[PDB]
């Protein structure tokens, strides 16, 4: 039984991961009211 | 999920037409242009003209 | 008595350049060793 045994600190084992995408990209956030979604383009081309 | 009348569609292809067209003729006016300060010449030639 | 201490250290951090490509069997004008440095830098569990 007489151990006497003392904890120093510990770790934390953190990870080297950033956004960068939805941070500099996908800035704008939309939330959905329906199931599917459209995303729509207007190809123009006068003459 | 919004939807219009048609007739605000028909305004919403009247301002777009306005604007393609505008966009038409600045296109098409820089042809001369380009024809006069690419050649020192220039032809003003085309159909229904 | 021999007390053995395993600080914690992972092999990943213990490279040794063996092999055919460690410093001398390049040529030091057209080498740059920043690449190993990225490279082994990797693995270091916070800032160096």
């Amino acid at each position: 039984m007489y151990t006497t045994a003392q904890l120093l600190a510990a770790n934390e084992q953190k990870f080297k991961f950033d956004p960068l995408f939805l941070r500099l990209f996908f800035r704008e956030s939309y939330p959905f009211t329906t199931e599917k979604v459209y995303l729509s383009q207007i190809p123009g081309l006068v003459n | 999920q919004n939807l219009a009348d048609p007739a605000y569609r028909r305004r919403r292809i009247i301002m777009q037409n306005m604007r393609d067209e505008e966009l038409a003729i600045a296109q098409v006016e820089e042809m001369q242009a380009v024809s006069a300060v690419l050649k020192g010449k220039y032809t003003m030639t085309g159909e229904a003209f | 008595d021999p007390v053995e201490v395993d600080m914690g250290r992972s092999e990943e951090n213990n490279i040794t350049q063996s092999g055919g490509t460690e410093w001398s069997k390049r040529d030091k004008s057209t080498y740059d060793p920043t690449d190993d440095i990225e490279a082994y830098a990797l693995n270091a569990s916070g800032v160096v």
